[PDB]
């Protein structure tokens, strides 16, 4: 029953979602009306239990951003070794 | 990152086997690297610790590949290499009491622990970790199961106990 | 159908379709359900020929130089073990006409050009038929199926034009890379327990079976 | 690229262009004219 | 029947640089040179795909004046009709004014006709050099691609004897090999140490040496 259960282009890669900034959510992709909303959108940018209900994509973007950090690690790592 | 997220991205039921995740984290993550990195303790970091400590030159002592390649430049500084893996494979550890030392305090030289204690203490570790790794249940029958190890607890004043976490 | 440690989920999927299918999957690799990226079955059984036919070429390729320098065909200064003709240069490093960094080149440039078309069959079946590469793209049509392309140019004699030919043939194919492969992995641990190679293995073992055994031989050298 | 842009465009990005070709500048001018407390050039 | 002057697309199943891929959308086999190379998605915007196709027009002609001139001069030097050519020093050599001023009175002159051919870029036929005589009619240019009697004094665009897209695409490859092996000359003499055909002798024997990975 623990076998590799992995589905198959489930995200397109395309720059669309980052021309549309707080793309996550709903009360804040429909464009800023006061300054709180800048604010807002570096607030609910990680919070994935509030963007979506379903505990699928929440934890496919906890394991992507855990890579980006173990890459970031990565990068630091080799800053070190390089200076 | 990318690929497990826009291109391949795991399942639900794939997070939710914590039994083979700690399974693989105990035995292949911290189990394996102690074992790596206390390989990498003796057959490397021993002999180039011990070279400088000697008063050698760095740029005069042998790279560390040159002590794997020849067995005898190892041997040197600890004989029991001479006899190779035989007396692990014959049960005869207290042979390899050169660079496997419970010694303990710190070194006079350096001021820092004895990185033979530190290579035993990195074996030791690998083999409590990968033997602490086989323990929970998965394709085959054989391990334990962490609901039933938690539903078994259950006390007088906690009522139902662990059941339900 | 003969079952070697076969498992209930193993023959879930495993119907004996496949050439040389004995149910053998504890893991579940070829589990066809949550199935994407290199763990699909058919790109699984893909890799397996590939390896199987690469494995053919090297154990014949990483003994043949050191039986021929043994009986004195070709010079021996050629008839090295297969560590010792530059794959690993602190085992041993032979002056070709080349360094082997360009020769390294070479090889990319080459295989490149012959996997990546390779690649592209497997991505689009029959794409390499329609781009001119030298007029020799008729013979790169395939047959649909990417581990058996046949054709004029990998299948030049004509062999096994019976279906049932055919599967006997997969099936050999299939047994004797499987067999090729273990015995890539027996070089390449003898040569890290060992290091003599492994012509010079067998002729150990040959001379006297008690003293050359792997039980003596884990003092390793 | 119309969405990249886009993103090329957008508050933060700019600011960091801006204010690095800005930064630059004048570290420059502070290396080719360094220790400055006049304008001596009238 | 006649001669065509206008660019013919080329059809959809053209060779691409990865037979087997599908092209881009955005590459429709309308530009000279295309074979459906984009992994990078940069020629997406229509406007910027046109940009770049006129940067690399100029790139393309740019890089093919400075191989031409680095390789004929050089080619001359080893024959020996050139008694001290040198390509990477030829900036430092003294002529009759500093490079400086050179520099300066050059991008004045540049900067005239870059700048007449932006006007054209951005209004095609705001700025016309072909003369308007009495009753000749004067073809209306593709931009990036003008030309009458300066630019094409010899009328072999327009339709004549290779058909305009095939003539752009010879252009275009040959721009591409140009900015390839300039690139190239930039690092071997940086890194060799050397002239280019030098280089080229030393590789051309023993092949096996004298490369990247023996400077
Ligand atoms: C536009 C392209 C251009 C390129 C690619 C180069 C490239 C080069 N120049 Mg040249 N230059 C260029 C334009 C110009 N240079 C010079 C004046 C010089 C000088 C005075 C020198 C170079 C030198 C050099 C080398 C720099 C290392 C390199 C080969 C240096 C050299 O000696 O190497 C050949 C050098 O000292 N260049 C002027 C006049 C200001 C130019 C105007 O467009
Ligand atoms: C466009 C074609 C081109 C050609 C014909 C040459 C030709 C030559 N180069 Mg140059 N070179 C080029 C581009 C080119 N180069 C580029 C783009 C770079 C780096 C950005 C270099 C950097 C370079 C170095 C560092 C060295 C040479 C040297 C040499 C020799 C080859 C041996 C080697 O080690 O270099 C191979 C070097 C590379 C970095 C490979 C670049 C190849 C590019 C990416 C593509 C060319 C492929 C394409 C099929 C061209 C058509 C071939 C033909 C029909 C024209 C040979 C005289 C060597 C030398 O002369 O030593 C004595 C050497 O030291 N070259
Ligand atoms: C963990 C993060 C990290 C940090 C904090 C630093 C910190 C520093 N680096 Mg190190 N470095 C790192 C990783 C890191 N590095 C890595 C991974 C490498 C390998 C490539 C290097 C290699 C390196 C070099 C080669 C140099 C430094 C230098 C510097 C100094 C900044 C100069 C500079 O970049 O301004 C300029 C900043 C710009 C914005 C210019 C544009 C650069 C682009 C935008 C950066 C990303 C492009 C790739 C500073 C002490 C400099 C130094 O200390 O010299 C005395 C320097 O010359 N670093
Ligand atoms: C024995 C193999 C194995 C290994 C080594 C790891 C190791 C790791 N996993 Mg775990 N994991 C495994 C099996 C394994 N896992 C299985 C079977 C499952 C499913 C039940 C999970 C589920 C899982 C999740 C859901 C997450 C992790 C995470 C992580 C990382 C956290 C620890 C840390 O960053 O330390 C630092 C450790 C290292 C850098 C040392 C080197 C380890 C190398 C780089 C990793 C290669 C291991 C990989 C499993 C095998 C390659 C696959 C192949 C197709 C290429 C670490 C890289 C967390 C994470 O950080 O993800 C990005 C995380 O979110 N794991
Ligand atoms: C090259 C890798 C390889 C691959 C991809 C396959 C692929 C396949 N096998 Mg075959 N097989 C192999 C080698 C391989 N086999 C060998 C060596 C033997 C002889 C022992 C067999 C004998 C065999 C039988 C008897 C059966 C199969 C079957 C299967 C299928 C299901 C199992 C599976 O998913 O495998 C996926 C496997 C892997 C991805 C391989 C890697 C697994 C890990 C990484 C191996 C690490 C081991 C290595 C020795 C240690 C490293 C040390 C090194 C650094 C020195 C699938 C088509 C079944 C069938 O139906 O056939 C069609 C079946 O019944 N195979
Ligand atoms: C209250 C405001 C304030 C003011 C008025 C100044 C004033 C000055 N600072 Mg100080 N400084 C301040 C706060 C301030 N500082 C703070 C908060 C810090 C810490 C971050 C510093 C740290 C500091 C440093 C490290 C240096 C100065 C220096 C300078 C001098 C000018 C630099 C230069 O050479 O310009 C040259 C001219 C220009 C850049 C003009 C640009 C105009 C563009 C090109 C347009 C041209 C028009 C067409 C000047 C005395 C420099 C110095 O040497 O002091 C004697 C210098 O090295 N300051
Ligand atoms: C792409 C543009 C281009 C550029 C920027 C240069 C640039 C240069 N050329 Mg080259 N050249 C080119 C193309 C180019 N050339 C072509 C197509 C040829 C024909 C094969 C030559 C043949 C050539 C020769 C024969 C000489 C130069 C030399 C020169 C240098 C100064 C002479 C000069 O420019 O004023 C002269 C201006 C007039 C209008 C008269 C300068 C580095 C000179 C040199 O090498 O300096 C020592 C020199 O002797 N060039
Ligand atoms: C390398 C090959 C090359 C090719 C195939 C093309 C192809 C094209 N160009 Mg482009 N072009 C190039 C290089 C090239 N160009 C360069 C380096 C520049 C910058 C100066 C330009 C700038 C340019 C302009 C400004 C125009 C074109 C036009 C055209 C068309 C004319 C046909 C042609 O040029 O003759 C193909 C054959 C050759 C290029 C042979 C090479 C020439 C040799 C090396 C020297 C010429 C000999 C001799 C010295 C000249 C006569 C001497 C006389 C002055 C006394 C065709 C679509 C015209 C256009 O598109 O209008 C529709 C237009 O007017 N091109
Ligand atoms: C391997 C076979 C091969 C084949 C069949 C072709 C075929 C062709 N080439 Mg290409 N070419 C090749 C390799 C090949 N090329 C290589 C290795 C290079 C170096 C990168 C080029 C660079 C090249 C240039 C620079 C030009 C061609 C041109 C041409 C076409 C004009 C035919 C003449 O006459 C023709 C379709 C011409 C073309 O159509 O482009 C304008 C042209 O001028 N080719
Ligand atoms: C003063 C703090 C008192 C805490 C009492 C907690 C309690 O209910 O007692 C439990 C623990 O009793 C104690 O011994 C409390 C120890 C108090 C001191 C705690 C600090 C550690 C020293 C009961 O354990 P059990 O055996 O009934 O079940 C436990 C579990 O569900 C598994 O069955």
């Amino acid at each position: 029953e623990v076998k590799i259960l992995v589905d198959r282009d489930p995200v397109k890669t395309s720059f669309e979602a980052w021309a549309k900034p707080g793309h996550f959510s709903r009360t804040i992709a429909k464009g800023p009306e006061t300054t709180t909303w800048i604010w807002n959108l570096h607030a609910d940018a990680h919070d994935f239990d509030s963007h979506t209900s379903d505990l699928e994509e929440i934890s496919r973007k906890i394991f992507s951003a855990h890579f980006g950090q173990l890459s970031i690690i990565f990068l630091w790592l080799s800053g070190m070794y390089f200076h | 990152g990318w690929f497990h997220y826009h291109k391949a991205a795991p399942k639900l039921a794939w997070f939710q086997d914590v039994e083979s995740m700690l399974n693989h984290h105990l035995a292949g993550l911290l189990g394996l690297g102690s074992l790596s990195w206390a390989g990498h303790q003796i057959h490397v970091s021993l002999p180039i610790n011990q070279f400088l400590n000697a008063g050698v030159d760095p740029k005069e002592i042998p790279l560390p590949h040159e002590l794997i390649l020849n067995r005898d430049l190892l041997a040197q500084l600890y004989p029991s290499f001479a006899e190779g893996a035989t007396p692990f494979f014959t049960l005869n550890w207290s042979k390899y009491a050169d660079f496997l030392t419970f010694r303990g305090g710190l070194d006079p030289v350096t001021g820092g622990l004895w990185l033979t204690d530190t290579a035993h203490h990195h074996l030791a570790i690998a083999i409590l970790f990968l033997i602490a790794g086989h323990m929970y249940r998965t394709n085959w029958g054989i391990g334990h199961g962490l609901k039933d190890i938690l539903e078994a607890h259950k006390g007088p004043f906690t009522g139902q106990g662990h059941k339900g976490l | 159908r003969p079952l070697w440690f076969a498992s209930k989920q193993s023959l879930s999927y495993l119907d004996g379709s496949l050439p040389g299918d004995f149910g053998f999957d504890p893991l579940g690799l070829s589990d066809p359900e949550g199935t994407g990226g290199f763990i699909e079955p058919r790109w699984l059984a893909y890799g397996e020929i590939i390896n199987g036919r690469y494995a053919m070429l090297g154990a014949v390729g990483a003994i043949a130089p050191e039986i021929l320098g043994k009986a004195g065909l070709i010079p021996q200064e050629t008839a090295l073990p297969w560590f010792q003709t530059g794959v690993i240069p602190p085992a041993g490093t032979y002056n070709y006409w080349a360094d082997p960094f360009t020769l390294f080149v070479f090889e990319m440039a080459l295989m490149g050009f012959a996997e990546h078309r390779r690649l592209q069959d497997w991505y689009n079946p029959g794409s390499m038929g329609k781009q001119y590469f030298l007029g020799l793209e008729k013979g790169f049509a395939g047959s649909g199926e990417p581990a058996y392309p046949g054709g004029p140019i990998f299948n030049p004699l004509g062999f096994g034009k019976d279906e049932k030919s055919l599967k006997e043939l997969k099936l050999k194919e299939v047994k004797n890379g499987r067999l090729a492969m273990l015995a890539i992995l027996g070089y390449f641990i003898q040569g890290l327990v060992t290091g003599v190679g492994p012509y010079q293995n067998l002729l150990d073992h040959l001379a006297d079976p008690v003293n050359n055994n792997i039980l003596t031989s884990l003092k390793f050298h | 690229m119309r969405d990249f842009k886009t993103y090329l465009s957008v508050a933060p990005v700019l600011s960091t262009l801006w204010f690095g070709s800005l930064a630059g500048l004048l570290i420059e001018i502070n290396r080719f004219f360094p220790d400055a407390l006049t304008f001596p050039f009238f | 029947g006649g001669i065509s002057s206008v660019c013919e697309p080329l059809p959809p199943d053209r060779p691409l640089w990865f037979p087997g891929s599908t092209p881009p959308q955005w590459l429709d086999g309308s530009l000279p040179g295309d074979f459906g190379f984009d992994p990078l998605g940069l020629g997406s915007d229509p406007e910027t795909l046109r940009w770049f196709a006129q940067a690399e027009l100029m790139h393309s002609r740019w890089a093919m004046l400075a191989v031409a001139g680095i390789l004929i001069p050089e080619w001359l030097e080893s024959i020996g009709l050139m008694e001290n050519f040198n390509w990477y020093d030829a900036g430092s050599r003294e002529y009759f004014a500093d490079p400086t001023t050179l520099f300066v009175v050059q991008l004045a002159l540049m900067g005239w006709v870059e700048g007449r051919r932006w006007a054209d870029y951005v209004n095609p036929g705001c700025v016309d050099i072909e003369p308007k005589l009495p009753n000749r009619k004067n073809p209306k240019p593709d931009v990036g691609y003008p030309g009458g009697l300066w630019f094409d004094f010899m009328m072999w665009g327009r339709g004549s004897p290779e058909p305009v897209m095939v003539l752009r695409t010879k252009e275009i490859k040959n721009g591409r090999l140009a900015m390839l092996a300039f690139v190239g000359l930039c690092f071997q003499a940086v890194y060799t140490g050397e002239g280019p055909l030098e280089n080229l002798s030393r590789h051309v024997a023993d092949p096996g040496h004298c490369n990247i990975f023996s400077a």
